[PDB]
């Protein structure tokens, strides 16, 4: 389908400059200049956060009214009576709350140490990749997971480099890609677990490119649906109801509600004769597209 | 430390020839002595450390603990004279998983025994001057089945005469080595 | 009483009257790639921030030590016919009246953006109302019991 | 019905478009917020020709903003009338045009047209009866010329029946703000002649004089020049927008002005034009408006009418007036200056008229003329081109984009063929 | 988005870089300690320093520059100076040993072992740039480092990028005032390698700028910092259109398209105006016409060349401050009617003019005064062949005796390099002649 390398910069500029929209607030702790290597934080991304609700704010259950009511107010000496007197929802869970995405990936660390054969190619008519060596002779087992682990990034030029890296390696991969699948599930799941729209819309297009990059990749991926579909089930019904308003935004890929539908159709297309039930098990709303 | 530096072909951590070779090294002596003398075979200066109780007289590469020597070059090469005494040295390594292994090589040991955090191994030193090269990336793979990331600390115990300590990033030949990074034994 | 700010079509300046001669020196306003037709201008009590309406509808608040620009205008929308009649309530807030009859109160205290901490919000709107006709003049009357009574003259001679 | 979509290429084209959309937005009485605040119903009867509806009673322009180097698109967004554009009607690229027609038309143009065509198709289908297109070029720069023509060629092979306008600003004969400018001019012309139906030509030099002598402006900035291009660009279409005792669609202006398919380079002028002082003394009658328009100064192109004869012309009036006066005025002018017209064309002026005048004025008009005087303009460029092409100056840039020399030789010969046709019908 | 990579090699390069990176941090309000205060911020705004800085994760702005040198002593002065919190220490590249005015020691022996880390620093710095407008080299022909390094650097840079554009600001050995004895050698040797690799290369010399500071500013005590200040002002006026707004913006791509007609001919002159003290500006009005006449005056050039002995293949003007386009169009018309200035037949056009509304800034303690206008003139005129023929003559006047040749033949060179650079200079002079 459409590429992911070019669209990203123009989108970010259109969003931040043209509209009054926010970046919004990408944490850049530990990262200084382009020269000093960052200090990788021990935290992990897409991590479920504990419940912060207080002790007492929890309402108590009244045995007499069958209702959760808030506790009464303890007296206070300042608030004493004077002469005149004539007179609970539960704490919501962060289902759609963007998890914290620290810059402590492995791609950033490897690129900092300078072990990658990539570089930006400004001599092209746009941002392109420039390889120090030949792609089709690389060790995919060592490099391909590293490149997937940089998809979660948001700081330039790391995310551009990472997306363009996987985009170019999947084209020339061929058979060299199939045995690497068991090592790609963790970074894919970690990128999806961030709840952030930018990384999610990127990884879904990369996942499409992944199933299309070679043959027999579909059946090989099928056993791993239980670890990548759980997020699909959330944003499957995040669409825009414009009515008569034509969607100019359709020029680029931003609507998850159908970026997920296309990807699920593609999974059922390539998975074989049993991918449909493995999909229907995770996302129940799905409908067979054959 | 040594982070955000440039290591591509060589990285010399210690050199006997210089205004102050133990810039970054910490030195601890209990019943020994460290000095710089002119060797006879290789007619130049060599930094010698000696003393009884090998396990107590040594020099650590980072000046102080809680400070790592971030270096990602695979091969590590030392240039040492063999005084026919007890000599040992240790190198700590960070694996791909966040676990700090450490390998040490001793000339008074006869068996290798892999352990969760340590790997002691014998060293069969030659006579007189010799350079010893450690793969330091085959070793981690052969011991714990993991990958090498970057060295953290280096430590050299007593009864030896040091001339060169340098990371190589690959096994260079006697030809490819520059003049300073080789053994030219005169007559 | 030795400096005075003046705004117009595509220009804002602060003029200081020199003492040595009969001259007054201007200093121009530096705003980031902004072309606004300033209509009304007000100064706070302590010369901190100059507020300035705009035909676009923004209420640009700028610092006055250096005249550079600080905050754009009313969030959650934009005044319809551009800001025309602007005034300040002594509590530090601003009355804004556009050219349609929208009379609102913007509390202007430098706030940090909730999501992006090193960024500021826009001015919120405490209260709002609709009067008949474009608002052209605002004067104050300190009642101080509950609030303030402002005499508002609209283009419709009300 | 008769809806029209509007395109803006290049920096200048994006800038005058900021005025054209600011002038019209005030004509129909809408706000920078996009909301309508006029008073009459004529503000709403044919508003759909220039806008699409929006949620909450807003109106957004049927505009497209194409230009590399998105730095300019932050400007128009920041202007007092940037908030009405849909921020996804913005196609751009980080790389520069560099005034190299080739890359603007071969390399970096081909990267965007697939996106632009996606956008123009989207709101070509937003019109019930799409009348036509119209662009804003600048034959000097690489964006305007290079991207504009490549876009136009694409539209022509997709919407053949429709009509394409072009308000291309020509380079100046005396002034050359760039150096490779004649290369960008000739190469673009090799595209327009076969891929357009009407092509106004305008030069900033004449716009400076008009602002200097008539308007008595001391310092004409580019805004004032753009303020004039905006004025006329609105005057062309008031028929489509407003009632008129003799309305003139754009297709009937075409057939009444281009007797031959290639002679579609026009010459434009606006009236009344006075200073603030003269405004007090001059009286607004049909006579004033027609002598001023028929003057050789109001012609915003760097061409002298007296060196040619009007093959055909056309005047558009707006303002409550008498149709008899405008009927005899164009008659008298056709009688006296009988040398300034042709013989094989009996009556060679069309006098349209509208019922609603401009915003603050009470009578106004617009002059459009297809004279053979324009042949001078192309003559000039065809020298500056053949001057350096004889020396192959700056040509290595153009070979750097897969071009060749045949492209130039064919392009130049196309103009020499063209200007030859302007002489045939000028029997002196 | 619109960013440049500024190298400074040699001593003169990194001396002029002192002024350049002081002027920039002052023009954009950046404090010497990396970060600007919170007041200077204007709501949400960027691209005002993005061209010359990268904002860190919090606060600091680190300049996107490189200071390469083989003599430790000037990079140490920089490391210890007031502008040390700005540069991350890994920017300033040094070396234990210098080239000692030997092009061989610069190009074959010593630079061969540090280009690798220079290229790695450049890699790390250019991947950070989304839209790279170009590299700006600050070479200094006539010294060992400059001559050998800048050449080896540009060879590597062209074998890496090629298509990317390199603009250089070289000082050239002044004909009369010269502080070397072998410098014709290294100039001849550097030219053969630079012409084929760099894409545009301005030229200037200390003599013309001494004269300028004597004439206009009336300073009887000029030093190298005075010349550095003017070079910084010229470069600020040039990179304005990249980092600011204004009618007729200018980008390096277009600027190099419409000034270099032929691949070889890209050497060009420079000029700046107005350039005056405070008292002078107080008795003036500084019309755009006055400023353009001052700019086009041959005495106001920064190279000891006479343009009236040649023609103008093209030119380029970059105004600044309070200007409107009608004024520029009237001034160029006056100039093109004038007779002293020639223009080759095949360019009836030839004036690329750019404007912007950001006035020029004055550095406190500096020599220039505050003005609301400024003009930098850049012209590709065919008259410059005289300062090439000077050195063409000098090279062979020394090579006939073969003096100093032993240094070069012992430091990893032979004799053929001289002959090949001689042939190249002869061909270059023939090419310059061919355009008449
Ligand atoms: C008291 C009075 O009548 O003032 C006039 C006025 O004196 C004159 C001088 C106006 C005035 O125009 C100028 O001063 C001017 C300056 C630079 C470039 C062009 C014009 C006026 O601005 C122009 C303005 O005219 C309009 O509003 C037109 O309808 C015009 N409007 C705009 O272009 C416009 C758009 C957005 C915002 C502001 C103005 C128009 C023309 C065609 C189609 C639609 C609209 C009016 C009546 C006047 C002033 C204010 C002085 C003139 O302009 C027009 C187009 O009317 C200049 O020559 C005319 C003759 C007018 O008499
Ligand atoms: N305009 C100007 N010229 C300078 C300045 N400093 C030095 N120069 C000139 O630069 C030339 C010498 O350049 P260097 O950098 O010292 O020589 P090098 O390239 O480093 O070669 P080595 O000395 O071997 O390291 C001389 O002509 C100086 O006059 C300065 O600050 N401004
Ligand atoms: N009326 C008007 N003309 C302009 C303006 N700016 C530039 N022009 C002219 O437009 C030409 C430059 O075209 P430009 O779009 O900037 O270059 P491009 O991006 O390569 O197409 C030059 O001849 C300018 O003189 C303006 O603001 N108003
Ligand atoms: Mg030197």
């Amino acid at each position: 389908n459409g590429d992911v390398a070019g669209s990203l910069f123009t989108s970010t500029y259109r969003n931040v400059k043209l509209a009054g929209k926010a970046p919004p607030a990408a944490n850049l702790s530990g990262t200084g200049s382009c020269f000093d290597t960052t200090s990788l934080s021990p935290a992990r991304a897409g991590a479920h956060k504990a419940l912060d609700v207080q002790k007492d704010e929890l309402p108590v259950w009244s045995k007499s009214t069958l209702s959760y009511k808030y506790p009464a107010g303890r007296p206070n000496p300042t608030g004493f009576l004077k002469k005149g007197d004539g007179e609970p929802s539960p704490p919501q869970a962060g289902a759609y709350k963007r998890r914290e995405n620290p810059p402590n990936t492995a791609f950033r660390r490897f690129y900092e140490r300078g072990d990658l054969p990539i570089a930006v190619d400004h001599r092209g008519s746009k941002n392109m990749i420039a390889w120090k060596v030949d792609i089709e002779k690389l060790d995919y087992h060592h490099y391909l997971p590293i490149f997937f682990d940089g998809i979660r990034e948001t700081q330039e030029p790391y995310r551009f480099l990472a997306v363009k890296g996987v985009e170019d390696m999947l084209r020339v991969g061929g058979s060299k890609i199939l045995p690497v699948i068991p090592q790609l599930i963790i970074p894919i799941k970690t990128a999806l677990n961030t709840r952030d729209h930018s990384v999610m819309c990127i990884t879904l297009q990369l996942l499409q490119k992944l199933v299309l990059s070679a043959d027999l990749v579909g059946e090989a991926l099928v056993p791993y649906y239980r670890q990548i579909l759980p997020i699909f089930n959330l944003y499957k019904n995040k669409n825009k109801n414009l009515g008569d308003g034509i969607d100019y935004g359709q020029r680029n890929y931003d609507c998850l509600g159908e970026l997920i539908a296309d990807t699920l159709a593609l999974f059922e297309q390539k998975g074989g004769d049993d991918a449909f039930i493995n999909i229907k098990y995770m996302v129940p709303t799905y409908e067979s597209s054959v | 430390m040594f982070k955000n530096a440039f290591q591509s072909g060589f990285l010399s951590v210690l050199y006997s020839i210089g205004s102050k070779p133990l810039e970054i090294w910490d030195k601890q002596v209990s019943n020994g002595h460290i000095k710089r003398i002119t060797d006879a075979d290789i007619q130049s200066s060599v930094l010698e450390i000696m003393g009884q109780n090998v396990s107590t007289t040594y020099i650590t590469c980072p000046a102080d603990p809680n400070k790592t020597l971030g270096i990602k070059l695979p091969f590590l090469v030392l240039i040492i004279k063999n005084l026919n005494k007890y000599f040992s040295f240790e190198v700590q390594v960070l694996d791909d998983k966040n676990v700090r292994r450490r390998f040490r090589a001793s000339n008074y040991q006869s068996t290798t025994r892999v352990k969760p955090f340590i790997c002691t191994m014998p060293m069969r030193l030659d006579s007189g001057w010799n350079q010893i090269q450690f793969n330091l990336s085959d070793f981690t793979r052969r011991a714990y089945g993991t990958n090498y990331i970057e060295t953290l600390r280096v430590q050299v115990h007593a009864n030896c005469r040091i001339r060169r300590i340098y990371f190589s990033d690959r096994l260079y030949s006697e030809e490819e080595l520059p003049a300073e990074f080789k053994l030219f034994l005169p007559i | 009483p030795d400096k005075l700010i003046t705004a117009g079509n595509f220009n804002m300046n602060v003029w200081t009257y020199d003492a040595g001669n009969n001259k007054l020196r201007p200093t121009d306003a530096t705003l980031g790639t902004l072309k606004r037709v300033f209509k009304s201008v007000v100064v706070d009590a302590n010369d901190e921030y100059a507020y300035c309406g705009t035909t676009t509808g923004d209420v640009l608040q700028i610092a006055l030590e250096r005249v550079l620009f600080k905050n754009t205008g009313p969030a959650k929308g934009n005044v319809q016919m551009g800001v025309t009649a602007t005034c300040e309530v002594p509590t530090g807030d601003i009355l804004v009246g556009g050219g349609d009859g929208s009379l609102q109160v913007l509390r202007t205290v430098p706030e940090p953006s909730s999501t992006n901490p090193k960024l500021l919000r826009k001015m919120p709107a405490l209260a709002g109302t609709k009067v008949e006709g474009a608002i052209t003049s605002i004067a104050l009357a300190d009642m101080n019991a509950r609030g303030f009574t402002f005499f508002v003259g609209t283009a419709m001679c009300n | 019905m008769r809806e029209i979509v509007h395109i803006q290429g290049g920096q200048c084209g994006n800038q005058i478009g900021a005025k054209f959309w600011e002038v019209v937005s005030d004509e129909h009485g809408i706000d920078p917020t996009g909301t309508y605040h006029g008073d009459s119903d004529l503000q709403l009867e044919r508003i759909n020709v220039y806008f699409n509806e929006a949620t909450g009673g807003r109106y957004v322009p049927r505009a497209i903003l194409m230009d590399l180097e998105p730095g300019t698109m932050d400007s128009v967004r920041s202007g007092p009338y940037g908030q009405i554009f849909r921020p996804d009607n913005f196609v751009f690229g980080q790389t520069g045009a560099g005034n190299n027609w080739a890359k603007g038309h071969y390399t970096e143009g081909a990267e965007l047209i697939d996106s632009v065509l996606d956008v123009v198709r989207k709101e070509a289908e937003s019109c019930d009866c799409l009348q036509g297109f119209q662009v804003c070029h600048s034959l000097g720069g690489g964006t305007g010329s290079g991207m504009g023509t490549l876009l136009i060629s694409k539209i022509r092979e997709e919407y053949p029946d429709r009509m394409m306008l072009t308000f291309s600003v020509v380079p100046s004969p005396k002034v050359s703000d760039t150096v490779v400018e004649p290369y960008n001019a000739t190469l673009s012309v090799h595209q327009l002649v076969e891929n357009a139906d009407e092509c106004m030509v305008l030069d900033n030099e004449a716009l400076y004089d008009i602002c200097f002598r008539t308007l008595k402006l001391t310092t004409p900035t580019f805004g004032d020049l753009n303020h004039l291009i905006s004025a006329v660009m609105s005057g062309i279409t008031c028929c489509l927008r407003f009632p008129g005792q003799l309305n003139a669609d754009l297709r009937k202006l075409a057939v009444n002005l281009i007797p031959f398919p290639r002679l579609h380079f026009f010459m434009v002028g606006f009236t009344p034009l006075t200073s603030r002082g003269s405004q007090q003394y001059r009286a607004l009658t049909v006579p004033e408006l027609t002598q001023q328009m028929w003057d050789a100064k109001n012609m915003m192109c760097a061409a002298d009418p007296r060196h040619g004869r009007y093959l055909t012309a056309s005047a558009l009036f707006r303002g409550r007036m008498s149709t008899k006066e405008v009927d005899e005025q164009m008659l008298n002018v056709q009688n006296k200056n009988s040398s300034y017209f042709v013989e094989w064309i009996p009556n060679n002026v069309k006098s349209s008229v509208c019922d609603i005048p401009p915003k603050g004025l009470k009578m106004s008009a617009t002059f459009i003329g297809n004279s053979t005087a324009i042949q001078e303009m192309f003559k000039r460029v065809s020298e500056q081109f053949t001057a350096m092409f004889r020396r192959k100056a700056f040509l290595h840039w153009y070979t750097g984009e897969g071009m060749d020399e045949m492209e130039f030789t064919e392009a130049e010969s196309n103009m020499n063929d063209l200007v030859s046709e302007y002489q045939q019908y000028q029997d002196a | 988005m619109r960013e440049v990579i500024s190298i400074h090699i040699g001593q003169a390069g990194i001396q002029v870089g002192n002024a350049c990176w002081e002027l920039y941090c002052l023009e954009h309000g950046i404090q010497p300690d990396g970060q600007m205060p919170s007041d200077k911020t204007i709501g949400g705004g960027d691209d005002a320093f993005n061209t010359f800085f990268s904002e860190t994760g919090a606060g600091k702005h680190v300049p996107r520059c490189i200071f390469l040198d083989l003599e430790p002593t000037v990079v140490d002065e920089v490391r210890t100076g007031t502008y040390r919190q700005l540069f991350h220490p890994e920017q300033l590249i040094s070396g234990k040993e210098d080239a000692a005015n030997n092009f061989a020691r610069g190009h074959y022996t010593i630079g061969k072992e540090i280009v690798d880390l220079a290229l790695d620093r450049i890699r790390k710095l250019a991947d950070n740039c989304t839209g790279l407008q170009g590299f700006l080299v600050f070479n200094a022909v006539g010294g060992g480092t400059g001559s050998g390094l800048g050449s080896l650097l540009l060879e590597r840079l062209s074998v890496d990028y090629g298509k990317k554009s390199k603009l250089g600001f070289t000082v050239y050995p002044s004909p009369q005032v010269s502080t070397a004895v072998v410098e014709p050698y290294n100039s001849v040797l550097s030219t053969h390698s630079l012409l084929e690799h760099t894409d545009v290369a301005v030229m200037l010399d200390n003599e013309a700028i001494y004269d300028i500071c004597r004439r206009s500013l009336d300073i009887e005590r000029p030093t190298y910092t005075n010349l550095n200040r003017l070079i910084a002002q010229v470069i600020s006026s040039l990179t304005a259109s990249l980092r600011f707004d204004g009618a007729l913006n200018v980008d390096i791509t277009e600027f190099q398209t419409n000034l270099v007609p032929y691949p070889r001919i890209h050497f060009m002159l420079s000029s700046y105006a107005p350039i005056i003290s405070a008292e002078k500006a107080y008795h003036e009005q500084l019309s755009v016409a006055e400023i353009t006449n001052a700019a086009f005056e041959p005495a106001s050039m920064m190279v000891k060349c006479d343009p009236r002995h040649g023609k103008y293949m093209a030119c380029c003007l970059m105004y600044r401050g309070d200007v409107v386009p009608k004024d520029v169009n009237a001034s160029v018309a006056t100039i093109k009617t004038k007779r002293t200035i020639q223009f080759v037949d095949w360019c009836p056009t030839g004036f690329k003019c750019g404007i912007n509304y950001q006035p020029p800034t004055v550095v406190p303690g500096g020599d220039l005064a505050k003005v609301q206008r400024a003009v930098c003139m850049i012209s590709n005129s065919t008259a410059i062949g005289e300062i090439f023929s000077r050195l063409d003559h000098k090279f062979d006047l020394m090579y006939a005796k073969r003096a100093f040749v032993h240094w070069y033949v012992g430091e990893g060179m032979e004799e053929g390099e001289f002959s090949e650079a001689r042939e190249d200079l002869a061909a270059l002079e023939k090419d310059f002649e061919e355009v008449g």
